[PDB]
């Protein structure tokens, strides 16, 4: 039972952390609305894709999570895949931008 | 004697009062980690970072007994340790019953329980509604039904219009007579308020908006959840009396730790498990505020944001096996008891200093020492 507990928690920790980070990094984006673009295309993006633009607008924590989530975060246990983080990322990206347009 | 039932309450609020966060199962170092990700947005590395790494580390430190858990953690953290993942998935998808006024299904249903060998774990959701606040005067020439603010009234002088949060335009009704009628009558100000004894004509042209409005609440949802918390009502020994306890947390008010160590708890069961679903009942059933707030604050606050608009209560229920949750228990207590440790505050000292270790580490890392 307390492994997927502690999976469980972690995960939502990260969701978390990752809703704080990207919702400051949001208060900042001009008139244009370049951040929250960033932000839809990532909700959309390719799982296996392991490049992102070379200028990327998306903060440090989120493109350092999804290229190496190991590496990000190395006290993460390893029955979290890669797969699962970018999975998170895409869903908190994508619930994040919706809310922030207000339509949830 | 207390039976098995009943030590589920026990072992939890135990745990709680005693480890807090620790119970979510997150390693220190892993919550340290994350801190430091959060944290390294606001470290302006043109200046000095011993400075403000140590500084950041520091805001961590006085913040950590500070009311920042939500209601939702603590009432997934309670369905997760009673049922196990498989029961707790299950239960996070079954759909909520609404309250009855006087709660007569809730009531209803427990009543068809045996007391002495039934466990319910019964989770509450408390919805507010969120109507516009503001009318706006504009005129048709200015007045893009895309390109304005949304959760707003929007006085027309051939229409009154109510663009909610999501985009859809609401005609609200009023003919072309009415609008030209109140138009004349509210003055140059952009934006007006819909909350605040009438005396001139302007505040009687916004008093029948916002009655035009109301009589038309129903074609219109704008309830968002507001408050989470859950009830636990164990097994009794033969003719023992049956006893519920809440479990909640509150963002900016308390934890599920400090809930329990106010047993507020204890307080809220001892008014009885039917008296507690009445006072229920009239939170979503009431109008006047101060009765509202005065039920609100009692139930959901802690033991030592005026709700205006109406709130609404729903629930769903399923049973406990108590063998598991206390299995479920130990292997949390398992992990607890890996962190040394003399005694509980002991073993929490640390995880603080084994989590700060892990914040000060990974914002080094990041900044290049
Ligand atoms: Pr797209
Ligand atoms: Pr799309
Ligand atoms: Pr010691
Ligand atoms: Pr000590």
């Amino acid at each position: 039972f307390f492994k997927d507990y502690q999976k469980k928690n972690v995960m939502r920790l990260l969701q978390d952390s990752l809703e704080k980070i990207i919702n400051e990094w949001l208060k900042t984006d001009d008139e244009s609305h370049t951040k929250l673009k960033s932000l839809q295309e990532l909700s959309e993006m390719d799982i296996n894709a392991t490049s992102f633009a070379e200028h990327s607008p998306l903060p440090d924590f989120v493109t350092r999570l999804w290229l190496d989530p190991h590496k990000a975060l190395d006290a993460m246990d390893k029955n979290i895949s890669k797969n699962e983080i970018r999975k998170l990322i895409k869903e908190t990206a994508r619930e994040i931008e919706l809310v922030f347009t207000h339509q949830k | 004697l207390e039976s098995p039932g009943f030590m589920v309450h026990k072992k939890l609020k135990s745990m709680s009062q005693s480890y807090g966060v620790m119970m979510t199962g997150v390693p220190a170092e892993v919550l340290g980690q994350m801190q430091a990700e959060r944290s390294i947005p606001s470290i302006n590395k043109t200046g000095n970072l011993k400075q403000q790494i140590a500084k950041e580390v520091s805001k961590v430190c006085h913040m950590m007994t500070e009311p920042t858990q939500s209601c939702g953690q603590a009432s997934n953290d309670v369905c997760e340790l009673l049922l196990g993942k498989i029961e707790a998935e299950k239960f996070h998808f079954t759909k909520y019953e609404a309250l009855s006024a006087d709660g007569d299904n809730l009531k209803n249903v427990l009543e068809n329980t045996a007391p002495s060998s039934t466990n319910l774990l019964i989770r509450f959701e408390i919805d507010r509604e969120d109507p516009p606040i503001v009318l706006v005067k504009t005129k048709n020439e200015n007045f893009n039904p895309e390109t304005a603010v949304k959760n707003k009234i929007y006085l027309l002088e051939n229409k009154l219009y109510f663009i909610d949060k999501m985009g859809n335009l609401f005609n609200l009704g009023p003919g072309k007579k009415k609008c030209t009628q109140l138009f004349n009558a509210i003055g140059d100000s952009a934006e007006y308020s819909l909350c605040d004894e009438p005396e001139k004509p302007e505040d009687f042209a916004i008093s029948e908006i916002v009655d035009i409005f109301n009589e038309q609440k129903e074609r219109f949802d704008f309830w968002i959840g507001s408050h989470s918390f859950t009830i636990y009502i164990p097994q009794t020994l033969g003719e023992s009396p049956r006893q519920f306890y809440p479990y909640q947390a509150y963002f900016g008010s308390h934890t599920l730790q400090d809930w329990f160590v106010s047993d507020k708890d204890e307080y809220l069961s001892r008014i009885g498990i039917d008296k507690y679903i009445e006072k229920l009942a009239v939170l979503g059933k009431t109008t006047n505020t101060k009765e509202r707030s005065d039920i609100y604050a009692e139930f959901f606050s802690k033991r030592g944001n005026e709700k205006r608009q109406p709130l609404r209560v729903k629930f769903k229920i399923t049973e406990i096996n108590p063998e598991l949750a206390l299995k479920n228990l130990q292997e949390t207590q398992e992990f607890i008891d890996t962190h040394p440790g003399e005694n509980p505050s002991d073993k929490v000292e640390n995880y603080r200093n084994r989590a700060k270790l892990a914040m000060t580490e990974h914002l080094e890392s990041l900044l290049d020492i």
